[PDB]
Formats: structure tokens, C-alpha cells, sequence
């Protein structure tokens, strides 16, 4: 299986994405540019459709859900294994605030 | 001695004043320094070599592609000048000192410049060619500084090779064949596979002795940081800058170091 | 309890990234994405059973099998020790989240 964010602070994701191989969730045919802030996470949601929903990417991450569409991404509870979201810290504080998985965890 | 007053005196005075005045904020400071350097336009060859110093790295970065369009964002005129993928490499072989040699040495293009390690090898080869070209323009006291910088780069590359890049085919022979007193006695670092061995190799040069020290910092980094950090620490020697001598390279290095320090400051 | 790892390892990775930036300026990025020496990310899955519930188990590069490394950057050792060290914490958090969802 694969695991990547590609919706993140660039170097922060690249520090654990691809150095020895696998092209960060097979960038040759999958994945996306790890740099965020170019647009909303609507394109990140589409990439999740193209990476996480593609039965390859298992774990995903959105930095503190700053623009991750917390309500939209909260629907990933169904089929949790291919949509194991995360809320990394650094350049945005990790909080139990509204997000994809932590919002349900708040219940 | 009278040639300094014959020509270049005003430019030297302007450079000295700008250096004495020196001390997105980092980006703004870098842009200001680059503008000051550009506005200053014998010494032309020195300025060209100084620019080509960072232009080698700029061209190496531009050689990618693979998100190659992002190189325009870092188009700093100090090092990322437009004038300074084998088909595009042949076109880029002009207007650069190290490019004609790298055309033959790196004729494999991406094969010998793989982004994992071989791209760093091509960058090191280009840096070695640029250092050789700069050392060719002898006649001033800056030859010692250039030799020290090249020695620091070579020793840092050798230390990185012996630490972990030995498994990446950066063997003892590659410590000078690909990894860019060093121009004559670099063979002592071919067997410095340990930090203690690195200190022992550094013991061969009493000035380089005790520079490594515990080697917890500086030597801990790979690529060209091990002995380059020693040069950064000893850059107080470059801060002397005796008059009536080529100090444009020293001023450029000081401005680059100040920019790096400002970047390292960041949010305190 | 493991949520605090996502802050501690993130802070360590940020410090390593700042050190690497101070060392070599801008990272190569692009073709190899730089910033790391370890983490050839590939994930393997296992299925454990607790009280009749098939709780999944997760392993991946730098947090289990399917890991590889080559060369690295200047501070690539420090980057691996901080940025790639968060991989184990992330894998543990993902396994815990999957187990919690299945148990719920």
C-alpha cells in the first residue's frame, strides 16, 4: 500500500515522502505536488479521490486542517483504512479542532 | 601598485563602503544585495567568476525536467542569472566557465546527474571546475582563500562519502574522481572512514588540526558541509580584507553569509 | 496519548528543516523532493483480532518493512532523525485511529 499527503507544507511532507524510492506514493503515476497554499483543499480532495480512493494510498495527512474542508473530509469515516487522515503540526498547530477524523474523535 | 589608482579605485571604494554598511526579510536582503552587486557594472572577469560560482548551482537546479518551471521563483540575479536533457545542456554549455568541461564530464546528462546522489556528484564536479577556473586567475592574495574554500568543499565531500555515501559508490577513488593541501594531499582523506579517522586526517594539517574538534557539529552534515562549516567558522580571516586588493569576492561572501544568518534567524 | 507525538516529532522535524536550510539554503526538491534520506514510503497491512473485531495493523517504510534509503542531503542524517522519525509516530497514530473506528 501507499501513504502520502501531497497537500502539505512541501518540505515538511518531503522529509518523509521519497528519498530511497517509491516516488512518494508513485509520483510516476499517482500522488501530487506536496506544496499547499496554491489553492483550497478541493483539489486536495480530488487528489484523495485520485490517490486515497484509488485503492493505493492508505494514510493521508492535512496540516492542522487549515483549509482541509473539515466538514467535507469528515465523510471519510466510511472505509477508514484507505482514508486514514492525519493532522500534522509545524507551521500550523495540531489541535483537536474541527477536521476529518478528529472531529469524529471529538464525539 | 599604481594600477589600483590607475583604474578600479572608485569601484573598490564603492565596494568597500557597501561592505562596511552591511551587517521575506531574508529574500528582501538578498534582492538588495543582488541589486547592489549588479549596479556596480580586469575586475569584470572576477565578477563573472563570482557570479558563476552560484550560477553553477543555479544551472544544476535548472537542469531538472519534473516541476522545472518552479526555478523561475528563485531567479535571484546574484546566482540565478538567465545567461548563467543533453539537448538543452548543450545550449546551456555557453556563457559559463565550468559548462564546457561538464559537457564532456557529465555527457550522460541525467544518467550521471540522478537527483538522489549523482546530481550532487555533477554539482561537485561543476564546483571543482569553477574553483579551478578561479584559481587559474592568479595574481592576488585571494588565491589562498579560494584554495581554502575548494579544500573545505573537497574535504566535506570526502567526509560525507566515508560516512554514508560509500555505499552510494563514493569510494576512496571517488573521493577525488567525483567528489570535486587538498589539491596535492587529498589522498589522506580516502581512508578517513571514522570521525576519529577524520580527526587524524585533519591532524596532517596543523591549521586544520583541532578544527574538527569533537566533530559533533559541522562534520555531522553530509554533502559539502563538513569542512565548509570550518571555513564558515574561520571566515573571520576573510573579515580582515586588507586594502588595495581584490575584495569583491570577500564582500560577496560576507553578504551571502549575512543573508544565510538572517534566514537562520527566521522566527527567532 | 499519541496525539502529542504529532506535535513533538513535528517540532523536531521543523528544527531539522531549519538546520538543513541554514546549511544548504534551498533544497533540491522537484525531481527527488529532497528533505530526506530515509522514507521510501510503502505501506503493509495486517489484521489483528480483539474481542472478535478484525482490528487492522499497519506497517510501512521507516515504521516497519518496505523501507530503503540512498545518500541524502547535507543535514539528511538530521532530517531522517527528525522528519523521517515522525513516520513511526504517524504509523502508530494511523493504526490507533483505524482500530478506534473499527471498535466504534
Amino acid at each position: 500500500s501507499a501513504l502520502i499527503a501531497m497537500i502539505a507544507d512541501e518540505d515538511t511532507v518531503t522529509g518523509f515522502l521519497l528519498a530511497g524510492v517509491g516516488n512518494v506514493d508513485l509520483r510516476r503515476k499517482t500522488n501530487y505536488l506536496i506544496v499547499d497554499s496554491k489553492t483550497t483543499v478541493k483539489a486536495i480532495e480530488d487528489a484523495f479521490k485520485e490517490f486515497t480512493t484509488k485503492e493505493d494510498i492508505a494514510i493521508v495527512l492535512i496540516s492542522q486542517y487549515v483549509a482541509n474542508m473539515i466538514r467535507f473530509l469528515v465523510d471519510s469515516y466510511n472505509k477508514p483504512i484507505p482514508a486514514i487522515l492525519e493532522i500534522p503540526s509545524k507551521d500550523h498547530p495540531y489541535d483537536p479542532a474541527h477536521d476529518s477524523v478528529l472531529s469524529r474523535v471529538k464525539n | 601598485a599604481m594600477t589600483f589608482n590607475i583604474h578600479g579605485g572608485y569601484l573598490e571604494a564603492i565596494v568597500r563602503g557597501y561592505r562596511a554598511g552591511l551587517l521575506t526579510i531574508v529574500e528582501k536582503c538578498t534582492l538588495k544585495l543582488v541589486d547592489e552587486y549588479k549596479h556596480m557594472l580586469p575586475l569584470s572577469t572576477f565578477l563573472e567568476y563570482i557570479t558563476y560560482g552560484h550560477m553553477i548551482d543555479n544551472v544544476v537546479l535548472i537542469v531538472t525536467g519534473r516541476d522545472v518551471q518552479e526555478l523561475l521563483e528563485k531567479c535571484h540575479p546574484l546566482g540565478m542569472f538567465d545567461s548563467i536533457m543533453r539537448e538543452l545542456y548543450r545550449l546551456v554549455l555557453v556563457d559559463t566557465p565550468l559548462a564546457p568541461y561538464f559537457s564532456e564530464c557529465i555527457t550522460s546528462e541525467d544518467l550521471d546527474d540522478m537527483n538522489i546522489e549523482i546530481m550532487r556528484n555533477t554539482l561537485y564536479k561543476a564546483y571543482l571546475e569553477d574553483f579551478y577556473k578561479f584559481c587559474q586567475k592568479l595574481g592576488g592574495a585571494t588565491a589562498e582563500i579560494m584554495s581554502d574554500l575548494l579544500a573545505f568543499e573537497a574535504d566535506r565531500r570526502a567526509v560525507n562519502i566515508t560516512i554514508n555515501s560509500i555505499g552510494t559508490e563514493l569510494t576512496r577513488d571517488d573521493r577525488r574522481k567525483l567528489y570535486s593541501l587538498y589539491p596535492y594531499g587529498h589522498e589522506e582523506l580516502a581512508v578517513c572512514e571514522d570521525i576519529d579517522q577524520v580527526r587524524g586526517v585533519m591532524e596532517k594539517y596543523p591549521p586544520y588540526q583541532s578544527i574538527f574538534s569533537k566533530l559533533s557539529y559541522g562534520e555531522s552534515q553530509m554533502l559539502d558541509k563538513a569542512f565548509y562549516e570550518e571555513e564558515v567558522k574561520r571566515l573571520c580571516l576573510a573579515f580582515e580584507q586588507q586594502f588595495h586588493y581584490g575584495v569583491f569576492f570577500a564582500y560577496m561572501r560576507l553578504r551571502e553569509q549575512e543573508i544565510r544568518n538572517l534566514m537562520w534567524i527566521s522566527e527567532c | 496519548t499519541t496525539k502529542e507525538s504529532m506535535g513533538e516529532v513535528m517540532k523536531d522535524s521543523s528544527f531539522a528543516l531549519i538546520e538543513a536550510k541554514y546549511v544548504a539554503g534551498e533544497n533540491i526538491k522537484h525531481i527527488v523532493l529532497e528533505n530526506v534520506q530515509n522514507a521510501s514510503i510503502k505501506v503493509r497491512s495486517r489484521q489483528e483480532n480483539i474481542a472478535g473485531v478484525k482490528i487492522p495493523k499497519f506497517e510501512y517504510f521507516t515504521d516497519g518493512e518496505t523501507k530503503n534509503d540512498l545518500t541524502g542531503l547535507a543535514r539528511g542524517g538530521q532530517q531522517v532523525q527528525q522528519c523521517r522519525a515522525a513516520y513511526v509516530k504517524a504509523i502508530e497514530l494511523l493504526v490507533e485511529l483505524a482500530s478506534l473506528q473499527t471498535s466504534f
